[PDB]
């Protein structure tokens, strides 16, 4: 997310670092607005609750078998949200593709700030020759520098286009293709997810896509 | 490995709450005025490195910079019990008597005169830093350091961290100047700062006299409320936690679009300790139905009836014994209550984390909460920050005094194009509440 | 669920009752004055959230807005042991403390020039507490802001809150005694309408029977305007207490206004208190019968209500509610009920739903009862027609005579004609009419 906010202005320079800066920015945005609250929730659901709920199972062991089942209830606690079962395994199979999803625009704006950096690397590359040259008396523009820096500054605006669309779909798919999963996460049955369902929030197009967020 | 902030305090205001701050964290980590961590806090399971940086005499020095150029804030700030806690190579006071003088322009010149000061300050403080998450400039934008060395600070910063997050914490007036200066603190907050904190003096004032009690506030009471809420939003990075140990994830939670930055804060409860709550237990839900009153929101954000204020994101870190389970009930009912209105550029993002307040420093409450939410209201507030810009610019008023500096020396263009920054806040903030802001910049 | 009231007090009458009624309330739910709820009622069976808004101290502050134009009440009020007991923020004071003149069109014009003040602590009142039943405007009816910011009230919390019940303490003006306002009785008139119109249920409050009462049944010489205060809050106490304590019947102000006013428009409650006497009249061995109460109440002696004896209005009660503070005991209940009814203690309306009901209820714990059985008497009676015909007369006198027109003509409610006066006659005439047909049977 701190990525598609800054490291759009690492080559901001170029119109076609634009779409994709922009698309994969509203990308990150969405995906890490919407996974702000899922942050606090999944701090509630198995992380606050099941360590006092251990601490509690524990207080009551008085033999070694009273002791036995304090562990083994804190141990399902946590085990509670995570969808571990094979039963649970459409939705644990969901919320995983929810997390492939944020992988996938993770290398999307890797691929975006790598586009950001070394095309950006051609603008600069070629001014050392020149500037050397003028120092040393030399006139006129190369003919096969001019070239090549024509060449990459084509390849600059016209490839960027597949960074655009790349970032693009990632803008539409932050907060619309989380659906697949949502669609489980829609049918939440536990509190604490329908409490999820409740605060689904954040997306720029899931509230206004997803019908369940809005 | 410990996640350090650094602080850049600028004008006398700035450098007061930076000291309180560090005061504060101190208390919090159980650090003595010397920084030394008492021994009821050596044994603490908070990363007192996130806070302040850990001198190895086990002083907690803050890694905060205390920038005044008037003598009497930075000798009073250097006078406070915490001159040893601090360290005092983090401290830079301008030996140009003239100050930054209530304007922007000012302030600016003396920012960049100062620019390499700032920027080896901060350098500096990331090397007393272990995983240091950004950078928080605190300034008041109608002040003349507030706003002129807040734009200079920004740009220095930007330019030399832009990896790291860029926290500011606009001051806002309760100066003819003032205007102007609101507006180029406005653009320079917009263009060089990933995340801006409105903490207006009018609404600030409003809720210590209505709770506290306190008539005719002074700046004081206004820099201890804004210590109480940053402490309760740091209170996750001073104790290693499970989840929100870092301000990346929280300024990417309340300004998912770094244009739409205007983050706005809560504190609950927002009561003096003289403010007895006859045995009310302080519940995530009670804390959540207060913060959902505007009355306890510190920040004079105009309540435009025409114009739908709503909270584009909200997180409310509690702070102290809250429950998660009556955390999570109490996002659900405000969700359901609709006691906070989001925007359609996202869902109605609420979100409730139970974090523990630090145990050296005394939290009153069982169940505390601290808001940080990013609302539309507060394009209310960048509109009327606009409007006294236009106000001071239309007419050049103090205009003249900018031109003596340069951000107004040609012409008060810069009060202008910052009154225009402040006015493009405003409204993509309104497109923020309003559900294109998804594909406005599509 | 709690169901908070807005007390919503206007004018100097209206101040002091609001006040009296918010100190009762926190006697009887056992809450300091400083709203820190008292060491006793920690375990108290009080509603405290149904009769009082919960502030930020917990302190049981009723969701009670004091707006006068006057500063003399607010001042008062504020000085009053209980004022951390209820919430600043519902209390607004217009600094400009002229006051309405006793005219009840000025009033008006008060209570609309200070609705954006009044209504937003109505407003505010209403957000704080959790299912806010309505609002009730204790304000006097010869007052200007007790009439005319009484009647504003009435309708900003009508229009604010259509749905919710708009009860008024109206202290109706002495009908009998000579009104130091001459324009009073165009006051009483336009309080009288502002009870009709924008207030769903008017308690007439006539301080010449408040006075009477006192003197004769307390022994209370010349009661003054803070003793008529001090017995509407007794009054209201008891009237509370089974709002505090839960209990079986009449549970909310909705079903006791169900249950005394069989016509919605014919809301006009007069008032009673039995046993009658002073606090220092202890009842010798005197084991209270439900029958013995219900005739003391039927008593006119008991009567807090100044309804003229008019011989012409058949006074009958259209419903009679008994509200009981102590150890009553139900079946001494039922056989008051019979008793009453054989021995006719009680004259109902001809043209009205019988309603004698005998409900057993508890007193507010904190509030210590000195009789084993207090009584509030709420009861529609086309005496109060009489009452009311003695303030259109008198409002007629005034208008038709000019008295103190000038003051009535000075504000914008009257400035082309005493209207507002006159129509205000007219109103209380036509519910004059109505209870005197209540009380007969063509009412229906």
């Amino acid at each position: 997310r701190k990525g598609h906010m800054c490291n759009a202005r690492l080559l901001r320079s170029m119109p076609e670092f634009s779409g994709v800066l922009h698309h994969c920015h509203i990308l990150a945005s969405e995906m890490v607005h919407f996974i702000h609250q899922m942050q606090y929730y999944v701090t509630f659901e198995v992380l606050e609750c099941s360590w006092d709920e251990l601490w509690n199972r524990v207080q009551r062991a008085q033999d070694l078998d009273h002791i036995i089942a304090a562990h083994e209830a804190f141990l399902g606690t946590v085990i509670s949200r995570c969808l571990l079962d094979s039963d649970s395994r459409a939705l644990l199979n969901q919320l995983r593709a929810v997390f492939d999803q944020i992988i996938e625009l993770q290398n999307t704006q890797d691929a975006i700030y790598r586009a950001a950096l070394e095309e950006l690397q051609r603008r600069l590359q070629f001014e050392e020759k020149k500037k050397q040259r003028e120092a040393e008396g030399q006139w006129g523009v190369s003919a096969a520098e001019e070239e090549q820096e024509k060449r990459r500054v084509q390849e600059f605006q016209e490839s960027i286009p597949k960074m655009c669309s790349q970032l693009r779909i990632l803008t539409h798919f932050y907060q619309g293709v989380v659906q697949q999963f949502l669609v489980s996460l829609t049918t939440s049955s536990d509190e604490s997810l329908r409490f999820l369902s409740f605060r689904l929030d954040f997306n720029e197009h899931y509230r206004a896509r997803e019908p369940r967020l809005r | 490995m410990p996640r350090e902030i650094i602080t850049l305090q600028l004008g006398q205001c700035g450098n007061q709450i930076g000291f309180e701050f560090w005061k504060q964290l101190c208390a919090e980590h159980g650090i003595s005025p010397e920084g030394i961590v008492e021994e009821f806090a050596t044994e603490g399971t908070d990363r007192k490195d996130v806070f302040f940086y850990q001198a190895d005499d086990e002083h907690y020095i803050p890694r905060a910079v205390l920038l005044d150029l008037e003598p009497r804030v930075i000798h009073s700030i250097l006078n406070s019990p915490y001159a040893k806690l601090y360290n005092p190579e983090n401290i830079y006071l301008s030996e140009h008597g003239g100050g930054a003088g209530n304007n922007w322009a000012s302030g600016f010149s003396q920012g960049e005169k100062i620019h390499e000061d700032i920027f080896d300050i901060i350098d500096r403080e990331a090397d007393g830093s272990d995983s240091l998450e950004g950078f928080v400039l605190c300034h008041s934008i109608a002040g003349g350091t507030g706003s002129g060395l807040g734009s200079y600070l920004l740009e220095r910063l930007n330019d030399r961290y832009p990896k790291k997050l860029v926290q500011t914490y606009s001051v806002f007036p309760n100066v003819v100047v003032q205007p102007y200066n609101s507006l180029l603190t406005l653009k320079r907050l917009t263009q060089n700062a990933d995340c801006v904190v409105v903490l207006d003096n009018t609404a600030l004032n409003r809720i210590a006299t209505d709770r506290l009690h306190i008539q005719n506030p002074s700046f004081s009471q206004i820099n201890q409320l804004v210590s109480t809420i940053m402490s309760a939003s740091t209170t996750t990075l001073r104790y290693p936690g499970y989840m929100n140990n870092d301000l990346i994830g929280l300024i990417a939670s309340l300004i998912p679009t770094p244009r739409l930055h205007f983050l706005m804060t809560g504190y609950t409860p927002l009561t003096t300790d003289q403010s007895v709550a006859s045995v009310r237990k302080t519940t995530v839900l009670d804390v959540m139905r207060r913060l959902l009153q505007p009355k306890n929101v510190m920040v004079s954000t105009g309540r435009d009836r025409q114009t739908n204020h709503c909270y584009i994101a909200i997180l409310n870190i509690i702070q102290g014994e809250v429950d998660p389970t009556q955390v999570h009930k109490s996002l659900q009912r405000i969700r359901e209550r609709k006691l906070a209105n989001f925007i359609p550029w996202g869902p109605a993002s609420i979100q409730v984390a139970l974090s523990r307040k630090s145990p050296y420093l005394p939290s009153a409450h069982r169940v505390s909460g601290l808001m940080m939410a990013n609302h539309t209201s507060i394009s209310s507030l960048f509109e009327s920050s606009c409007q006294q810009y236009d106000k001071l610019r239309k007419r050049e008023a103090f205009l003249e005094q900018f031109r003596k500096e340069d951000i107004f020396k040609e012409n008060f263009d810069e009060l202008d194009r910052s009154r225009e920054v402040v006015q493009e806040l405003i409204d993509e903030y309104h497109a923020a509440t309003r559900p294109d802001y998804i594909s406005w910049g599509t």
